[PDB]
């Protein structure tokens, strides 16, 4: 019932993609300046 | 100005209660009391059925 | 000068309120059917012509007084105080819907008077007189429905009267007994009315969300000035803004507001050649294939269906107390219902 | 047959929409 | 018909009558 | 009665305030 | 730039595109698309569908006999209730059509789609360095159409409550939410009727004072590049001498009527129904003197005693 | 039915975690006044 | 002065935007609505102390604040019944009397106090952007919320318990000796789906799982208080949200539009934190409760059943479509295929009987404006104007941030540097 | 001549002695004043 | 019904749940007197 | 003796009276 996964191989889409994708941003987000900055947002990007 | 106001306006608000607590409008405009709806011999909706004996029809149904 | 300049003169002094030659016919009009329409829901009941209570007299409330069409037995009278059915007797045209027919006329002069008072105005200030012109949308509105409309029908009795819950009467009236809704100068009505007050908002959203920073303060409605040459809200920016979210955007003002003109007015004017349809019973209530369709073939059923029922028993249940002159009596047998289907 | 002609005169209005679009006259500044 | 011809050629009126009496001013003001 | 009484004196409760601000000149 | 994610966000929220994607385009493009195709495949040949759920289907398609007025998404089966229903909890696609799943599946995507549209809105503004608030006003029609499609099937129970993807499917719901709701004596659809008449009344008056007003460049429209009258046809004080403080209420006031009209819907989904003002004069004997809403109800009465089709 | 599952979770999945993402990765910076 | 639009850009009808950036008077405002609310619900509940009567249900009677003073178990016996008033009247008195301190507290802060407090008070001043300093504040107020949940457990599990519907011959004041504190029974409810038969966190139908619950949500709240107490917001946070108080406003006006839907849905469906004793039955409680009493006058004196969509025994009619409901009165009538004929025929209880026919009587949906249809409206219209408030707030934060929420720069407008489509 | 004909010559005098008449007597009257 | 002591104050109680909306309506006042500055 | 001034009173003494009239409506036995 939860997620409607009632079959085992729906969590593979459910978890295999959600991390791949965050690898890509994994790279966006270690190509940054991730120092503090005392700002409303961050115009570093 | 203000003072004549002071006597005209309550003056005419209550001519205007009279008009009705005094049964005039009634009266004036045809409109029926709530004792008048439904006569003895005509316990039915009053309807007017000519156009050219439309006053006599409605003094008929307005006698009683 | 001449007595007419010396009175042209005078009517077209800078007053608080502009009265002008188009005065002359529309305040004295506009204030008397106001005013009987006040007269009417206030005192004026319909017990003699519709069989109801409509007067604050009677018990109503704002929703529930109006002003009650004349009886059914009057015809297309022009019901004159002074006419035939009334000869000249105050109570007697009050109690056979006379004031309606009263309040009807002198509103549509007042509708007359008050589009020339635009034409009047717009020729002082040396403006174009689109104005009087959006208005004729209102006035093909009045004609159809309160006067055409019950000229092609038995009386005035069909009319809409004057009231709140008596409009929603003839709501629901006009569609059991023409479906208005499947009626096609309807639907293009529906469609003027609702893109109006959709240009209406849009227009609005946009020119507020692409105001140029002309002030310092956080509200922006002081940036602007009264005599402004210069432009208060960017019209490339919009134009880009909708270029790229609905795929096509106004490039010219002007043509901005000629089509946020035309749109209802086209609706108003398609929605009062449906009414004026509907006035001879010419309605496009039923498609023949459907319901030859549904005749032959029990199983068959579209929304279509449903609502040619709804329409009937609309009519049926309502036939009794709406037209008291006709004397329906329906026993509950021939009474359309769901479970009798 | 007139579901036929009903789809043509849809299909034709869509087609009608996407050449507003996508093949309108370029605003320019004048 | 001569119904809703009618009403078109009231708009009609109103249009041309417009045009004619507010010539001058019609490119614009 | 009781009822508009009690609900003059708590309508008049607030703008008195306001009142004696205004008598007394403070802030506003 | 100096990541593959960092490219495709620069391409996913670029300004160049044709038409804007954004992220809200990212959820907005595929649930938008998928439900118009869907729509449209049941528009031509969807099967008749069971919405009674007493096994007597009703047809919507143009193919099973519908013209374009006539056609429509019928709605879910009443035996489904608002439960989900998707095409894998379906025993067979039969099945899956006839107790209309397709109107589920649209009304789910064009919901998402209208979301993300709002967001996309957004979205665009900020990209463009303009305000913010168009969304704002387009929630009210996004409302309108949740209220109709979602809220109202949520508050009755059933999706079959929902309004019909068509013509007179749309009258049908209309003419039975007046009948089981008395819509008409709704004030909050009193408020949405003045809301659209006020617009369409504002929309005409601020095209012809523009259009009255016209510098003279010159079509007219070509001299365009790329208040005295209203204050003189009304009482002086009533103008909008400030042409912001107008567009403003412009957008404010027909966003006001749809946004309490929506409402209306959402508390008559719940049973919050209009005025009943029926039997309100009675005489001295008792008996009831009816009015224009007994008349009303009457007609109400007419319409509700033909939609049970049951006990 | 479980094929056309597992394909729309896969879908839905990937969409929703590319608007995720996308909205993590600095959004607001992407605006014209941005220096 | 800070109090004009020409010291502040801010017109009298956005006034109180001019409490952005002063941090006193926010506070004194704050306060002082937070008074507001508990002078109203002292103040209502007086209200409807004062016009309860003993002989009518308390859901007959336009009461909202005293139901839920019965669900938490004061002045309510068995089956429902409400004994005295008298712990009601307390709780009104409290309320309406803190009311008082906390006015007095807001009217101070706002007037007479400081209008910024950093410069004075250094350990509460903040500058919306400190990012440690408000996620202190937040961890702060977490654990605040926490031991109020806890507080709502040890009032279930020590203080006197809480009413139960699904106690066996109607629903009576019960100690939650042992509260559901598996995580997966908590986790599945978080991610049960939201549709109809599944209902999402509003299907809970038992008391040790509210309880349970409660116990999970007081713990993670004071867990995560002192976590934001003692971090800062991490890289990914730092890069995603605008640090402003516009922001945290419509962040806040978001997550309330939620819970407002959320809590209308309680209203309207479930029956175990809203017990049909006090708010009445709900509309598919009323429907399965009219059609039941119609089937036990068809016994007394088969027409009336059906099979459900999955194939289990049902109530038959224009109800099917309620066929998901769970009622004290009819579970014991329940077996696993469906409702069991015989078992409604023979193991039917009288007070079962008497539930269905007052509740039928009392229609939400129709079989009298019901208090949960009141709540469940006003609630979704609060939910529904939050949500329009939170596209407001967020929209102009965002454009706040980045400079062009007063306007569009003529000297450098973006749409002229690019290029035409 | 019928009541009617007699009703109808009587409300054109009205409209002329009571509306027309009337009427313009103020604007001629106060447009010759100022 | 209120407890019978407290029963004759019955008329504040009545009164009682309705003062924030003169709350709001105060605040109005005061931006009324300042003169909406 | 204005046209304001006939004009106000024309949309004030009949204002009024109404007002006068309904107010004692309201006091009607019903
Ligand atoms: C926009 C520009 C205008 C701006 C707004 C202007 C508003 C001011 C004017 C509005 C009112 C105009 C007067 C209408 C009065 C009328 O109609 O009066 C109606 C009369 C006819 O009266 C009717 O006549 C009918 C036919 O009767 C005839 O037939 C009967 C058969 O049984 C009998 O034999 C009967 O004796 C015999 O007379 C019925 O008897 C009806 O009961 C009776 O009411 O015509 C007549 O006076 C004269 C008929 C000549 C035509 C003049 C009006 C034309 C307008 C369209 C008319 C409707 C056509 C269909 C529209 C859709
Ligand atoms: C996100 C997706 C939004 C749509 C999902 C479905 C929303 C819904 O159907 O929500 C309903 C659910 C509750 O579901 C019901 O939950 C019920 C639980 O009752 C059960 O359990 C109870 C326990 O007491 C009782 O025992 C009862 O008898 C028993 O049946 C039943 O399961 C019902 O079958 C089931 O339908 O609420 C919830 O889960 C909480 C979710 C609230 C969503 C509010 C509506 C969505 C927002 C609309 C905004 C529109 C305006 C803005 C436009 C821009
Ligand atoms: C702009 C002014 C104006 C206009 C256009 C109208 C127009 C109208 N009125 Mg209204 N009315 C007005 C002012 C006006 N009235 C005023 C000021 C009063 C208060 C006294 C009234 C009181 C009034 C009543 C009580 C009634 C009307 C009615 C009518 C209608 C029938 C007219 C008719 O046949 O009369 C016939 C008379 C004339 C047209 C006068 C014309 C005089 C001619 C042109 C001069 C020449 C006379 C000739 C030489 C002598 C022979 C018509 C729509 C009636 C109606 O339809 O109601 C249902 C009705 O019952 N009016
Ligand atoms: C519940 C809602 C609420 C709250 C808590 C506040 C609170 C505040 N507002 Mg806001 N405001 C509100 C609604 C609210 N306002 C609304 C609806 C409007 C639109 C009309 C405004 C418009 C507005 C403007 C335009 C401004 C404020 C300002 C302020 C601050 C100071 C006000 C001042 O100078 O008082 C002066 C008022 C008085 C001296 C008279 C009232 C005296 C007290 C408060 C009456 C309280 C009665 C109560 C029963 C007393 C209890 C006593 C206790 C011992 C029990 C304060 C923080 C101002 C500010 O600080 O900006 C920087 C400012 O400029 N507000
Ligand atoms: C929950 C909201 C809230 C917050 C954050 C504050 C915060 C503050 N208040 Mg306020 N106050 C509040 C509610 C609040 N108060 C209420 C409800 C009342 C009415 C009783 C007051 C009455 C009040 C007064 C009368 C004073 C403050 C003062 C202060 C400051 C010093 C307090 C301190 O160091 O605590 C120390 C810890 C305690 C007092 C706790 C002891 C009891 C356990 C501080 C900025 C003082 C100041 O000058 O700042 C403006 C001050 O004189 N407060
Ligand atoms: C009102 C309470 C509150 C608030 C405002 C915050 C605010 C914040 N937290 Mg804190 N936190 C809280 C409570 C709170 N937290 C509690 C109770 C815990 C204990 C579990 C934590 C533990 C915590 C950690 C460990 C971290 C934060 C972080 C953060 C920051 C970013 C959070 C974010 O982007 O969400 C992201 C949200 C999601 C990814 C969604 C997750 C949803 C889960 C899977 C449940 C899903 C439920 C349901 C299926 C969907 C929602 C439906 C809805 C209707 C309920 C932000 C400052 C982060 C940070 O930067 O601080 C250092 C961080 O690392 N928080
Ligand atoms: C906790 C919730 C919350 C908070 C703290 C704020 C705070 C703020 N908002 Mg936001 N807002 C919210 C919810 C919230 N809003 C919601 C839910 C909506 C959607 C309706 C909005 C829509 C909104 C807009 C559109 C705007 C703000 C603005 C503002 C600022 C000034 C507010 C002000 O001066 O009020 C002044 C108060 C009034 C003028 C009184 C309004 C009275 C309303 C219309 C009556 C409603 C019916 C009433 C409750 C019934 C009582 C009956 C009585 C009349 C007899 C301030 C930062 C303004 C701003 O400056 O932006 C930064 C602005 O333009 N907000
Ligand atoms: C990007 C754009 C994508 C466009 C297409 C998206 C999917 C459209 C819907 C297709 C569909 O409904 O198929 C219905 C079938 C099941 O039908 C069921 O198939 C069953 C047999 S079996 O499961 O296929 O072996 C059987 O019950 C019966 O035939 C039928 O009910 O679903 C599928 O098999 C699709 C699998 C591949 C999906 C590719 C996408
Ligand atoms: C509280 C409330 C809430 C919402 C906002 C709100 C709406 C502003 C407010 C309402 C306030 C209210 C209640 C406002 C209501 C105000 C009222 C009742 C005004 C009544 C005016 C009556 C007039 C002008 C009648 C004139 C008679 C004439 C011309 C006679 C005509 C004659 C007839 C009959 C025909 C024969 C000939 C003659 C002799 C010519
Ligand atoms: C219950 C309780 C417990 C026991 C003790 C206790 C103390 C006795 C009591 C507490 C009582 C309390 C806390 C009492 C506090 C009571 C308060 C705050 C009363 C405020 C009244 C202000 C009103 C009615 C303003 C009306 C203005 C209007 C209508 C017009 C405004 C207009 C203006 C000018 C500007 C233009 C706009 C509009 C809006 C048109
Ligand atoms: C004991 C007893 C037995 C039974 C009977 C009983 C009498 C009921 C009971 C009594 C109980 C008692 C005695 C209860 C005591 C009740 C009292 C006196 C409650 C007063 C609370 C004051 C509040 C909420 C004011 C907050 C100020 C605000 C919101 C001002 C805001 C403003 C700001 C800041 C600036 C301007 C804008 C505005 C909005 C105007
Ligand atoms: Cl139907
Ligand atoms: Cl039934
Ligand atoms: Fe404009
Ligand atoms: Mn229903
Ligand atoms: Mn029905």
């Amino acid at each position: 019932e939860a997620l409607g996964v009632d079959d085992g191989r729906l969590l593979v889409p459910l978890v295999l993609i959600p991390v791949f994708v965050a690898l890509l941003y994994g790279n966006f987000a270690s190509t940054q300046d991730n120092e503090d900055f005392f700002d409303t947002y961050d115009q570093r990007r | 100005y203000w003072i004549i106001h002071s006597i005209t306006i309550p003056a005419l608000f209550v001519a205007g209660w009279l008009f009705v607590s005094t049964g005039l409008a009634y009266d004036i405009f045809g409109t029926p009391r709530p004792n008048e709806y439904f006569t003895q011999e005509r316990q039915q909706v009053p309807l007017v059925n000519d156009r050219f004996s439309a006053k006599q029809e409605l003094e008929d149904l307005t006698k009683g | 000068r001449g007595w007419f300049d010396l009175a042209d003169d005078w009517l077209k002094r800078d007053r608080f309120v502009f009265v002008g030659w188009s005065g002359l016919l529309l305040f004295p009009t506009s204030y008397l059917s106001i005013g009987g329409w006040f007269t009417g829901t206030t005192f004026v009941t319909s017990w003699y012509t519709h069989g109801l209570a409509s007067s604050y007299l009677e018990g109503c409330n704002f929703f529930t007084a109006a002003v009650s069409t004349p009886a059914n037995s009057m015809g297309h009278s022009l019901l004159l105080l002074w006419g035939p059915e009334a000869q000249g007797d105050f109570t007697r045209w009050c109690q056979i819907g006379g004031l309606w027919a009263f309040c009807a006329l002198h509103g549509s002069f007042g509708l007359i008077g008050f589009c020339l008072r635009q034409f009047e105005i717009a020729r002082l200030v040396g403006i174009r007189p689109y104005n009087a012109i959006a208005f004729s949308g209102p006035i093909a509105i009045f004609v159809s429905v309160f006067l055409m409309y019950p000229l092609g029908q038995a009386s005035w009795f069909f009319a809409p009267s004057l009231g709140v819950a008596a409009i929603f009467r003839f709501l629901l009236f006009i569609q059991g007994f023409h479906n208005f809704t499947l009626n096609p100068f309807h639907m293009m009505g529906v469609a003027g009315i609702l893109g109006a007050a959709l240009l209406c908002a849009i227009h609005g959203a946009t020119v507020q969300n692409t105001i140029f920073e002309d002030g310092d303060a956080a509200n922006t409605f002081r940036a602007f000035t009264p005599t402004q040459a210069e432009e208060t809200y960017s019209m490339v920016t919009a134009n880009r803004f909708w270029s790229q979210i609905f795929g096509v955007a106004f490039s010219n003002k002007r043509w901005l507001h000629f089509f946020m003109l035309f749109v209802p007015l086209a609706g108003l004017w398609t929605s009062a050649i449906g009414i004026v349809g509907l006035a001879l019973n010419l309605r496009a209530y039923d498609f023949v294939s459907q319901e030859l369709r549904a005749a032959e073939d029990p199983e068959f059923e579209t929304f279509y269906t449903k609502n040619i029922l709804l329409n009937e028993g609309i009519r049926s249940w309502m036939a009794a107390q709406d037209q008291p002159h006709e004397n329906f009596i329906f026993p509950e047998e021939v009474l359309p219902r769901g479970n009798a289907l | 047959m007139e579901t036929l002609v009903y789809t043509f005169l849809l299909i034709g209005t869509l087609g009608v929409l996407f050449f507003a679009v996508f093949f309108r006259d370029p605003p320019r500044i004048a | 018909g001569h119904a809703n011809f009618a009403l078109l050629f009231f708009l009609g009126h109103l249009w041309h009558g417009s045009r004619t009496l507010f010539r001058d001013v019609f490119s614009g003001i | 009665v009781a009822q508009l009484i009690s609900l003059f004196l708590i309508l008049t409760s607030g703008p008195a305030i306001i009142v004696l601000i205004a008598l007394r000149r403070g802030n506003l | 730039s100096a990541s593959l994610w960092e490219r495709f966000c620069s391409w996913i929220t670029s300004t160049e595109n044709r038409l804007y994607i954004g992220w809200f385009g990212v959820l907005m493009i595929p649930t938008l698309l998928t439900a118009t195709t869907v729509y449209i495949i049941a528009f031509i040949a969807a099967p008749p569908v069971d919405i009674d759920g007493i096994r007597e289907p009703v047809a919507g398609s143009l193919l099973y006999g519908n013209n374009i007025i006539s056609g429509a998404v019928i709605p879910s089966s009443a035996s489904i209730g608002i439960h989900f229903y998707p095409i894998w909890e379906a025993a067979s696609l039969d099945e899956w059509l006839y107790n209309g799943g397709p109107y589920q599946l649209i009304v789910d995507h064009f919901l998402l789609g209208v979301c993300g549209w709002i967001g996309r809105e957004w979205e665009f503004s900020y990209r463009l360095g303009m305000r913010p608030w168009i969304s704002v006003a387009f929630t009210a029609p996004v409302a309108a159409a949740s209220a109709v499609f979602l809220v109202y099937p949520i508050g009755q129970g059933s999706f079959s409550d929902g309004m019909p993807l068509g013509i007179s499917g749309t009258f049908n719901f209309m003419l039975v939410f007046q009948a089981e709701h008395n819509i008409l004596m709704h004030p909050f659809h009193q408020l949405g009727v003045a809301g659209v008449f006020g617009g369409s009344l504002f929309s005409a008056m601020h095209g012809s004072l523009v259009t009255s007003s016209l510098i003279r460049e010159t079509s007219a429209n070509y001299g365009y590049k790329f208040h005295g009258y209203f204050g003189r046809l009304i009482f002086q004080y009533a103008s909008f001498n400030n042409s912001r403080a107008l567009h403003f209420f412009l957008g404010l006031w027909p966003v006001v009527g749809i946004w309490f009209t929506a409402l209306g819907i959402m508390t008559m989904a719940f049973n919050l129904n209009g005025f009943n003002f029926n039997q309100s004069v009675v005489d001295s004997q008792g008996r009831v003197i009816n009015t224009w809403a007994d008349i009303l109800n009457r007609a109400n009465l007419g319409m509700e005693v033909m939609h049970e089709r049951n006990a | 039915m479980f094929t056309l599952k597992i394909v729309v979770y896969t879908t839905v999945t990937l969409f929703v975690s590319l608007f995720t993402f996308g909205f993590l990765s600095n959004d607001a910076s992407r605006n014209p006044n941005r220096k | 002065a800070g109090r004009d639009i020409e010291s502040t850009g801010f017109a009298w009808w956005s006034g109180n935007s001019r409490l952005i950036n002063v941090s006193g008077k926010l506070l004194g405002a704050h306060v002082a609505h937070a008074g507001l609310m508990v002078f109203w619900c002292g103040a209502m509940t007086l209200f409807e102390v004062a016009h309860y009567i003993p002989e009518k249900p308390l859901y007959e009677q336009g009461l909202i604040l005293l139901p839920h003073l019965a669900s938490l178990g004061w002045g309510v016996g068995p089956g429902g019944e409400i004994v005295d008033i008298y712990p009601y009247f307390v709780v009104g008195i409290l309320h309406i009397i803190s009311s008082a301190v906390l006015g007095f507290g807001g009217v101070y802060h706002s007037l007479i106090g400081p209008d910024t407090l950093e410069e004075s008070f250094p350990a509460f001043g903040y500058d919306w952007r400190d990012k440690n300093k408000i996620t202190t504040i937040l961890g702060i107020h977490l654990v605040i919320l926490g031991f109020g949940a806890l507080l709502l457990v040890v009032k279930a599990m020590y203080l006197g318990g809480l009413y139960d519907t699904w106690a066996p011959g109607g629903g009576d004041v019960r100690i939650i000796d042992n509260p559901t504190l598996n995580p997966a029974v908590i986790i599945g409810y978080v991610l049960k789906s939201p549709w109809g038969g599944d209902g999402w966190i509003c299907s809970v139908n038992n008391m040790e799982d509210i309880v349970g619950g409660h116990i999970w949500i007081g713990f993670t709240c004071i867990a995560g208080g002192f976590w934001h107490i003692l971090t800062k917001p991490f890289a990914w946070a730092r890069r995603a949200y605008v640090w402003s108080g516009e922001a945290y406003l419509s962040y806040s006006l978001v997550a309330v539009s939620l819970m407002g839907f959320i809590a209308s849905q309680y209203s309207w469906y479930n029956n175990t934190a809203y017990p049909s004793e006090f708010y009445g039955p709900t509309g598919p409680e009323a429907s399965q409760s009219q059609a039941f009493t119609f089937l036990v006058r068809d016994q007394r004196l088969g027409k009336y059943l059906m099979r459900s969509p999955s194939g289990e025994i049902i109530l038959g009619g224009e109800t099917q479509r309620f066929w998901d409901l769970r009622a004290p009165w009819i579970e014991p009538l329940r077996g696993p295929n469906g409702l069991d004929l015989n078992k409604i025929k023979n193991d039917i209880q009288p007070w079962q009987e008497r539930r269905a026919a007052e509740y039928m009587t009392h229609a939400p949906l129709g079989s009298f404006v019901s208090p949960r249809s009141w709540l469940t409206c006003a609630h979704f219209l609060l939910g529904f104007v939050f949500y329009i408030g939170h596209l407001w707030h967020a929209g102009r934060a965002r454009a706040a941030a980045a400079g062009f929420e007063k306007g569009i720069n003529r000297e450098n407008e973006p749409v002229l540097s690019l290029r035409p489509i | 001549m019928t009541p009617s004909f007699s009703a109808f010559i009587n409300s054109l005098l009205a409209g002329l002695f009571i509306v027309i008449i009337p009427i313009g007597t103020a604007l001629l009257i106060v447009s010759q004043s100022d | 019904k209120l407890p019978e002591a407290y029963a004759v104050f019955k008329p504040i109680i009545d009164v009682a749940p309705v003062i924030p909306v003169f709350f709001l309506l105060l605040a109005f006042v005061w931006q009324a007197a300042v003169g909406f500055r | 003796f204005t046209f304001r001034w006939l004009a106000i009173h024309g949309l004030a003494v009949p204002t009024v009276f109404f007002l006068g009239a309904i107010t004692s409506m309201q006091f009607i036995q019903r």
